[PDB]
RNA sequence: GAGAAGGCACGCUGAUAUGUAGGUGAGGUCCCUCGCGGAUGGAGCUGAAAUCAGUCGAAGAUACCAGCUGGCUGCAACUGU
RNA sequence: AAUACGUUCCCGGGCCUUGUACACACCGCCGUACACCAUGGGAGUGGGUUGCAAAAGAAGUAGGUAGCUUAACCUUCGGGAGGGCGCUUACCACUUUGUGAUUCAUGACUGGGGUGAAGUCGAACAAGGUAACCGUAGGGCCUGCGGUUGGAUCA
RNA sequence: UUAGCUAGUAGGUGGGGUAACGGCUCACCUAGGCGACGAUCCCUAGCUGGUCUGAGAGGAUGACCAGCCACACUGGAACUGAGACACGGUCCAGACUCCUACGGGAGGCAGCAGUGGGGAAUAUUGCACAAUGGGCGCAAGCCUGAUGCAGCCAUGCCGCGUGUAUGAAGAAGGCCUUCGGGUUGUAAAGUACUUUCAGCGGGGAGGAAGGGAGUAAAGUUAAUACCUUUGCUCAUUGACGUUACCCGCAGAAGAAGCACCGGCUAACUCCGGCCAGCAGCCCGGUAAUACGGAGGGUGCAAGCGUUAAUCGGAAUUACUGGGCGUAAAGCGCACGCAGGCGGUUUGUUAAGUCAGAUGUGAAAUCCCCGGGCUCAACCUGGGAACUGCAUCUGAUACUGGCAAGCUUGAGUCUCGUAGAGGGGGGUAGAAUUCCAGGUGUAGCGGUGAAAUGCGUAGAGAUCUGGAGGAAUACCGGUGGCGAAGGCGGCCCCCUGGACGAAGACUGACGCUCAGGUGCGAAAGCGUGGGGAGCAAACAGGAUUAGAUACCCUGGUAGUCCACGCCGUAAACGAUGUCGACUUGGAGGUUGUGCCCUUGAGGCGUGGCUUCCGGAGCUAACGCGUUAAGUCGACCGCCUGGGGAGUACGGCCGCAAGGUUAAAACUCAAAUGAAUUGACGGGGGCCCGCACAAGCGGUGGAGCAUGUGGUUUAAUUCGAUAA
């Protein structure tokens, strides 16, 4: 652009969105399990994913992943979710596995801390 | 419309010593004349003359080594739609100092080493490398 | 559409101004190719509206007189017959 | 034994060239049932903020003052000056009314959009079997008019 | 996707008011002021030194520390005072909470702790005025949730420790194993040694200056009192605190975890089925270095990871430092105001520019050299820096202003040239259709083939006359004119532009251009005509599985004219305008000059134009003096693919719709050029019992045999060019 069309009108530096925008540039959020239910992937792979509907403490509805091998999770349950999206279309949060409503995943080994497992004492 | 005849000129001394021509001619001015006195003091041309009375025509005698160009690049920095003026703390040097930047200082129009040593500043004509 | 809706002011007395702005226009003076003339001239007469101050009543468009208003919708364009 | 004139057509193959949105490579991509997500319209409904025209007028400050009261000062001892309260006017906050503006949420119903190994019916890419596309108009893409080559083949 | 705003509004005179100038306020007068350099309106927001990031320019940000501002439950107001319209003052009103004898009262933690609540999340209802500072006081001293400290939290930075040395045939167990062994691994056990830190006990700075009481000297004074200053003496002043630090004791004794190991990215094996699961971007369908567990290893380490957020990488908003022929991007074209830029010479100014000096740029922070904490973090001395702003004095090259010029840019005039440039009127011929008539007879028309359709009421064919509308064969041509859209018979009338020759003239009068205006194919709309041919819609006949299509027979709007509207096209050279420079070749078209013009000749010189191609440029294709090469001025436009040139709002329109123009959401792609194949209901060439020419069969019958299916206890398994 000339120097000129500069000079009347600048570089608009392009705005980035946010990926988690329910979070509201907060880590964690805290929400209500609306409804825990189960979905399948898309194209390439096949599976069952661990999926609930969670009303944060901000308003906002969102569906959230959780990971792990098994859970204990109902409707009406408090759990905190993180961002971290499911690659699962829609799918944008995480729940926190040992946060206050999701216990961890049980028998873990290895990757305890991403799981909310104590450590197992000798 | 002719706006720049200072980049004319420096466009006609690159086009000529890319087409291997052995003169340039154009129309003359009082700066053309400094800037070609700078550009032969400093040995980037071999001569230049100025002929004519009411429309003077000025023409540089262009520069070879090796049947190769002399003046390898010249680039206008200060021009009609941005003006280019430096202290002489902050005078550029071209190539790392084996080029040199013809500047227009209130003491005439001479190089940028010339300007330093002079202890002044002003108008950055070209770049001469 | 619309006087949409809605609101404010409103009497009397005084002052501005012994009656104002405006209207009307005598005498006078001047001119005139002269008359039911022209110009100037302002006496007298008439006279709103407004502002300010005061003042009375529960109430000042005080009586008679003198639109209810808004929203949604059917039908017919309309005034008319 | 018969027949083969010949390479126009069917099939398969070889060489060269051309177009291609194909490359597990022609047995190779578009638009109208279900689920979820976000969103436009929508009779309205509830909030926030705010404009205009008003009403209102606590306390306070200031102007006015005949009613009540009043130590310093003046006085002829009668009072006077001044002050204070009360009243009142001006400004003004809350508040009230009417009518608009804007923003958010919401709303029966309705329009499209996106996403989803696996549903139904049948334009583009080769000359895609009616060349494609652009503007426009008419009719579960086609046709008319004009334009482009970002069309193939041309003894 | 906010363009107009403002009535005390702008200014003036006078009165008042303030500590002070002032529409600060009032009366009157004038009619102004702000605004495209964004006024007004709307949303968000404390500002700065600084912090993070970055090579830098920048981007993000404003917690702690320091300066400024504003607020003190919400709204308003004043009083006292030097200072307030006042956190812990006053009055009023409101909401709320509490006491009440029901008549009245009281309160404001956004001070320090603390409570409930909200949240993913942020601490003690602690000690002392011992030091610094503050208020009051002559002072002693009193007050001080400032402050000095302490408590809690790995929140961060920094330092230290969780031992050290030796230790093998390398024990056991674990894991792997070609079963040989390898690895965990000197790792462990064992042996020798040590004791930082923590634990127990004993010493012990510094933060402490002062203040008090005494005396002595000096000053003052009439005074050897009192007071002030100055020496010395004495007894004291610490919350931290059991301080820092030091010394002794005992014993390896009290102290290692987290993530990762497919690639990016350091680190590999075993075991348990597209499920369970992992995933920052590109695994798992029965020997998964990607899931989960184990062994081993890698990286960090009192931490380790994940999430959230900023910058970097991202030259991915490109000022430094990008692009627009085909990848996203040149407005359809032009005129033109504001704006940007501007040929050449002289003089002058000194505004931009440059140089020097002065003032300022708070301290802290950043950086450099040192110093003190046992080191570091941290604290700190000095310096540098603070790249900025203002003033003053000079410089005059360039830009700007002013004055006078100049002719080369730009225009005017003279004479001619070519042209489908535009507007209006007239006219000509060929052809289609229709009407009337003559001849003539059974078909015509159409198609791949048909049929619908016309025809014995005489069609088609042919001949004659007439009517009407539309378009202009041949010329005709990668020819011409026009800004673009576009313009095609001939003639006349009005009219614009371009070019050339030789001169004369004006003297920068120029280029570009947001907003603005004008022109703008076709389709479409309105009014009034016209209507031969063609032909959306429509009807019928075909084709087809269907055929709302292609094909056929008709046919309305429309196409045509006048006047308005529409304002869009693959409006294309997918290439904005203007100017300068850079090797060539062959043509076309249109002027002009020269020569016994030899010739329809040759040689120059302009304008426009087509093809090829050199350097150069390009991702390539290709462009290439008509650039997509080298530059300059200005404008328009682009920032991943969809959603989407869509919705809403505005403007425009009779309408159709045009124009300006997002967001949420969603994916890791979308795209351009070229390459090797494959394919084509593309082309060329050529073969094969491939077709054609023939002969004999199979499919029909009975049986043999193999298969499928079915049946069965089994009808074993496999083969599907089977």
């Amino acid at each position: 652009a000339t120097v000129n069309q500069l000079v009347r009108k600048p570089r608009a530096r392009k705005v980035a969105k946010s990926n988690v925008p329910a979070l509201e540039a907060c880590p964690q959020k805290r929400g209500v399990c609306t409804r825990v239910y189960t979905t399948t992937p898309k194209k390439p792979n096949s599976a069952l994913r661990k999926v609930c509907r969670v009303r944060l403490t901000n308003g906002f509805e969102v569906t959230s992943y959780i990971g792990g091998e098994g859970h204990n999770l109902q409707e009406h349950s408090v759990i905190l979710i993180r961002g971290g999206r499911v690659k699962l279309p829609g799918v944008r949060y995480h729940t926190v596995r040992g946060a206050l409503d999701c216990s961890g995943v049980k028998d873990r080994k290895q990757a305890r801390s991403k799981y909310g497992v104590k450590r197992p004492k000798a | 419309s002719m706006q720049d005849p200072i980049a004319d000129m420096l466009t006609r001394i690159r086009n000529g010593q890319a087409a291997n021509k052995a003169a340039v001619t154009m129309p003359s001015s009082k700066l053309k004349v400094a800037i070609a006195n700078v550009l032969k003091e400093e040995g980037f041309i071999e001569d230049f003359k100025v002929e004519g009375d009411t429309k003077p025509e000025l023409e540089l005698t262009l520069k070879y080594f090796q049947g190769k160009a002399v003046v390898e690049s010249i680039q206008r920095v200060s021009r009609p739609g941005l003006r280019i003026y430096k202290r002489k703390d902050e005078l550029p040097k071209v190539m790392a100092g084996l080029g040199i930047a013809v500047v227009s200082t209130s003491k005439g129009v001479m190089t940028d080493r010339a300007a330093r040593q002079a202890g002044l500043g002003g108008e950055i004509i070209c770049y001469v490398a």
